[PDB]
RNA sequence: UUCGAUGGUAGGAUAGAGGCCUACCAUGGUUUUAACGGGUAACGGGGAAUUAGGGUUCGAUUCCGGAGAGGGAGCCUGAG
RNA sequence: GUCGCUACUACCGAUUGAAUGGCUUAGUGAGGCCUCUGGAUUGGCAUUGCCGAG
RNA sequence: CAGAUCUUGGUGGAAGUAGCAAAUAUUCAAAUGAGAACUUUGAAGACUGAAGUGGGGAAAGGUUCCAUGUGAACAGCAGUU
RNA sequence: GAAGUCGGCAAAAUGGAUCCGUAACUUCGGGAUAAGGAUUGGCUCUAAGGGUUGGACAACCAACUUAGAACU
RNA sequence: GUAGCCAAAUGCCUCGUCAUCUAACUAGUGACGCGCAUGAAUGGAUUAACGAGAUUCCCACUGUCCCUAUCUACUAUCUAG
RNA sequence: CCAAGCGUUCAUAGCGACGUUGCUUUUUGAUUCUUCGAUGUCGGCUCUUCCUAUCAUACCGAAGCAGAAUUCGGUAAGCGUUGGAUUGUUCACCCACUAAUAGGGAACGUGAGCUGGGUUUAGACCGUCGUGAGACAGGUUAGUUUUACCCUACUGAUGAAGUGUCGUCGCAAUGGUAAUUCAACUUAGUACGAGAGGAACCGUUGAUUCAGAUCAUUGGUAUUUGCGGCUGCCUGACAAGGCAAUGCCGCGGAGCUAUCAUCUGCCGGAUAACGGCUGAACGCCUCUAAGCCAGAAUCCGUGCCAGAAAGCGACGAUUUUUUGG
RNA sequence: UGUGGAACGGGGUAUUGUAAGCAGUAGAGUAGCCUUGUUGUUACGAUCUGCUGAGAUUAAGCCUUUGUUCCCAAGAUUUGU
């Protein structure tokens, strides 16, 4: 007796580490043939968190025409580069591949994805690939025509631009993204006149736009039932230990069911988070993008000292709301939502009063180093 | 319940068994929480409440007219930290309270100490008799 | 969107930051972070702690 | 009798004497002739009532003295 | 005298008894006074810092 | 003889598994040696802190005492000790 | 702040010394360190409490305590 | 069954009846006694002090708990033997 | 099931005797078929799952102005069913909150999971009985809770290739799945209503429980032994250090973590009860016989998690003038 | 052998709280020495003040770097339609 709900969700199993770690789209959105040719998809890197202060618009509510603060999460959305395009057929067995065409010149950073060790390599990738474009170019177009006659979803192949990001890993990720827009003949040709051609964050998503975030989450690695699942802690008398599962099981059946809460992994595991709303899509090339309406100081989107453990972010970002699945610096996964929004919360404008970038790597209370230098006065070493 | 209207979540600080001064001139010294209204079923889970609330509890010292019974009360100050939604974290000197009849009448004529905001604006008859707020 | 100051330190407080704690008094006490905070609870003098503001307005470091 | 209760020395403060206060030194001072404590439904006296003498009761009240301006505490002006 | 029966008084009285006023206990403590600083301005010195009131 | 929780002896799976985690703590260089984390020397860092991990005895043990060599068995790792 | 648990199990809290103060009950011996309060560092001083010894005294040598004050 | 004592470590009925504490107790204590089946050196009653005896309550205090979290050392792990 | 009846008045609004037909039984009892070369034995804690004989939540029907209240009534087990004083307890009774504090099964679920409050017969006291040793439709006190390193199950983690090799991007058969409830306000003083009174669809603002994440802020944590402070001893003194099994204290970045902090948590089809349409049968009527709609928190899907390690697709380069191909 | 890596150094950002040393009579005061001072020298003295928002730490899971010095142009195994 003494009834309670059950300790964690049944539909996040198995508790296993994710095969993958860029985070795939499970389910791009319904493709409508009346809008125009658009992307559904976009990758980023989580640059950090910091918090603002807005103006809430909503009638009705305590604090209507108030201010009120919230977290949001910066991800460093760099233009991607689509090098190739992907045909798929509506089959009775479901969506099939039918032929994938390729850029003729593709980059250091997408060459890298195909090598384990592409400095030892011979970097021989896509050499015979660029000479059949280069010998008549008739098997291109073969191709395309191909996709364009056949096949019912079409997907562009595009990587990140990871050299222009602080990260040490050299080798960009490669992603497919569906063209959702009208009839196939213009997502083809879409492609094909954006093959080697970068895609920038602001053409894909816009302001106040409701998306999903898709991710692999921290690694935690093994755990109890009592973090892992949040269990009940056994009293200090428990014998043998107490952060445990008291009964596992029962007699007939004469098995450990796999409903009860076991010992194992408790990280890294592939989510994604529905309803983030955009705050700010910012630029890479003007020196306001922290600053505000009511904030007219010239600062860029970054903590005193960088970003901890990220860098400097000078590239386009995104302000989305809340927080995202997974830690620092790794690649995320924005999605077009699936869902109508017509609710206040999401068809409300946000306009941003202040955003904070005081230092992340303690107690910061210096916004701008002209701040700073003003507060300080001048120091030993400043002087001298 | 039916105060004035809705009050955001704040974080609980006054579980059941805790003894709060008595904030108004009721003649009770201490008031100790025995239920607090509007808590849901959860198991182990300890009923506790923040500033505004409407608890029950009784009066260990004070008047013996006013002991040995239940009463409504309501927070009015807690120990234990808060957020705003305006992201500033404050917290009272002591825990404190008022004695209320059901529809939220004080019992007292005058409040001694400052009153949180929250309860302010849920309980008119509680700000009357208060003094400065926050 | 006002900075309010520290009642400890004198530091300047964005929204945000720190706690804010009111005495039985019917003061308002502003608090930068814990370390202003655990001073003010231990009975530290701000005109007598070397790095708060107020004892540098007192003692007229940096002229 | 500590955080001054008894006395001595010195000093401070007061308009002035003074354990009034301060530092030191001795343990002293009152008391069954009632000290100390408690009640007073107690401001005190000249005086009033009863009237053999002696006594008993009262005095908030036309005069004298004391304290007070809801309760203590502190101070300026001013000889006060 | 006993129980039976009625109104009333006082004591004890568990309830670790409560509450009004005084005597204390430890902390906190407004305000005036004295005292150390303190320096809006004035103040004899185009001229300068010195007695300063403050 | 197929049994008797049979007798004696030998040998298995478990298995290169449980385990070899009380008593704070070791490091550098040199010598010897085929081989050095355990031997010796020097240096450094520590502990027992006089009711001691110090110096002696009673009972008990019986050569374990000392010198010179060995490293087959033991010193649940090693060994030049 | 015991709402846990059969149960304050375990842990926490108290703790030395000096100065105040200490109830019911009692076999008058106790209870009692009842309970309940305050102080404690460093430095510089002050006062008092004892030994032999050169012509009312006396320059040393050889000594430890107690109490108090200022400053920090 | 006298003096005493009691739902007592002794009462089945029983969670006896009344009072007290709590917001609430079948607990505890204080009273009552046709006491199944208390009782006077098979000792009755009371009792200061004492008790690693049993029971109830209060204050201080606290991760016992609300509701868990963090840190250290040795394991567990891997390796050589 | 039958209907004598009660129900100002109507046999079944609803109760409804006497009988009769059944279901269940967690009440002990009955027998002794399994176990005495050995199935650890109550309660409580923890945790998962299943049933409906439905407490609440969803949609319906029955009467009466409405609004409440009743049949919980018809489907429905998807989702919840609490915090305390007490009982060792099962049960049951009180204090409150809440939409509700519904009932059971899983060897009367769960001791190599815990605890040992019950039993716990060794020590000891009492009551009754016995001459006695000792006994109990009894009371009380103190009394060791062993072992997984084996197989499987479960939770996580690697992993060979004959079907070319090594990589990138993918499809998705299958298995699992998730959200829940409440308050206030606008509807509205509106429908209704002689009167007082008094809803509902919807929408808005919040909140409870649950689930998945994150560390911008706040709180906690200290081996950052990072900075500073303190005690005893030691290095001749200062300085700088060491020991005191993490010496102690204040702050303390980074990390971790908090329903102590923040973010997020949909709509499509088919239905159950039930309500209608065209419509016969049974020359009419009647939801039904054929057929068509509407319709529950129901079922299955979209979405979400895993990815068959013996399911599959597309793409890229193929031991270099040595050798292999 | 490359917009290569590493070890240091610098700058930024953070933590603590003003380093050692020197000087000052600031210092509660205490003893000697002198022409005898409205700054008398000298000796001791918890502490205080100024150099000093100082000093120390700052990746070990902070950021940045056109600074300095080095290093890598290797070895082994498997794999064919």
């Amino acid at each position: 007796k003494f009834e309670q709900p059950r300790h964690g969700s049944l539909g996040f199993l198995p508790r296993k580490r994710a095969s993958r770690q860029r985070g795939k789209v499970k389910a791009f959105p319904k493709d409508d043939a009346s809008k125009p040719v658009h992307l559904t998809a976009f990758l980023g890197y989580k640059a950090g968190m910091t918090h603002i202060v807005r103006d809430l618009d909503r009638p009705g509510s305590k604090m209507h025409k108030r201010e009120i603060l919230e977290a949001v999460t910066v991800i460093e959305t760099p233009p991607m580069v689509v090098v190739g395009v992907v045909g798929y057929v509506e089959t009775p067995r479901g969506l099939r591949s039918l032929t994938t065409v390729w850029a003729e010149h593709l980059s250091e950073e997408v060459k890298r994805r195909f090598y384990k060790n592409w400095f030892k390599s011979k970097k021989k990738a896509f050499t015979k690939y660029a000479k059949k474009y280069a010998e008549s170019t008739q098997s291109i177009n073969r191709e395309l025509e191909r996709i364009k006659k056949y096949c019912s979803v079409v997907r562009v192949l595009a990587h990140t631009q990871i050299r222009k990001t602080p990260l040490a890993q050299k080798k960009a990720h490669l992603m497919e993204i569906q063209v959702n827009g009208g009839s196939v003949a213009d997502k083809v040709e879409w492609a094909r006149e954006h093959f080697e051609k970068t895609v920038d964050i602001k053409s894909t998503f816009e302001q106040n736009e409701m998306i999903d975030v898709i991710g692999v989450t921290r690694g935690k690695g093994n755990e109890g039932t009592t973090a892992r699942w949040g269990t009940k802690r056994l009293p200090r008398k428990t014998h043998r230990g107490l952060r445990k599962v008291a009964c596992i099981g029962a007699w007939h059946p004469a098995n450990v069911q796999w409903t009860v809460a076991r010992a194992g992994n408790a990280g890294y595991m592939h989510r994604t988070q529905l309803n983030s709303k955009i705050y700010r899509i910012g630029a890479g090339d003007d020196a306001k993008n922290a600053s505000t309406d009511f904030d007219a100081t010239e600062k860029r989107i970054t903590p005193m000292g960088g970003f901890v453990r990220y860098g400097v972010v000078e590239n386009d970002f995104v302000m989305l709301n809340g927080a995202t699945p997974g830690p620092v610096k790794r690649v995320l996964t924005l999605r077009k939502s699936l869902l109508t929004h017509t609710s206040r919360k999401a068809l409300e404008p946000v306009s941003l009063k202040w955003i904070d970038t005081a230092s992340k790597f303690g107690h910061g209370r210096f916004q701008t180093p002209a701040e700073a230098k003003q507060f300080l006065g001048t120091l030993k070493k400043d002087v001298a | 319940g039916a105060a004035s209207g809705t009050k955001y979540r704040m974080t609980l600080g006054l579980p059941v068994q805790a003894i709060m001064n008595c904030a108004d001139n009721s003649g009770a010294k201490n008031l100790y929480i025995v239920s607090v209204f509007g808590t849901g079923a959860r198991l182990n889970r300890l009923p506790a409440a923040s500033c505004g609330d409407m608890v029950l509890a009784t009066v260990k010292k004070g008047k013996p007219d006013l002991r040995k019974k239940i009463m409504p009360a309501i927070v009015v100050r807690q120990r234990k930290a808060w957020r705003r939604k305006d992201g500033v974290y404050l917290y009272f000197e002591d825990n404190a309270g008022v004695i209320v009849n059901p529809k939220g009448e004080m019992k007292g004529s005058a409040i001694t100490g400052p009153v949180a905001k929250e309860c302010a604006d849920l309980w008119p008859r509680i700000a009357s008799n208060a003094g400065t707020v926050v | 969107m006002k900075v309010e100051v520290c009642s400890f330190s004198g530091s300047k407080v964005y929204p945000g930051a720190g706690r804010l704690f009111v005495r039985g008094d019917n003061k308002v006490f502003r608090f930068v972070n814990k370390k202003s905070e655990s001073l003010f609870l231990q009975r530290k003098n701000p005109r007598r702690l070397s790095w708060t503001v107020l004892y540098r307005r007192m003692h007229k470091k940096g002229i």
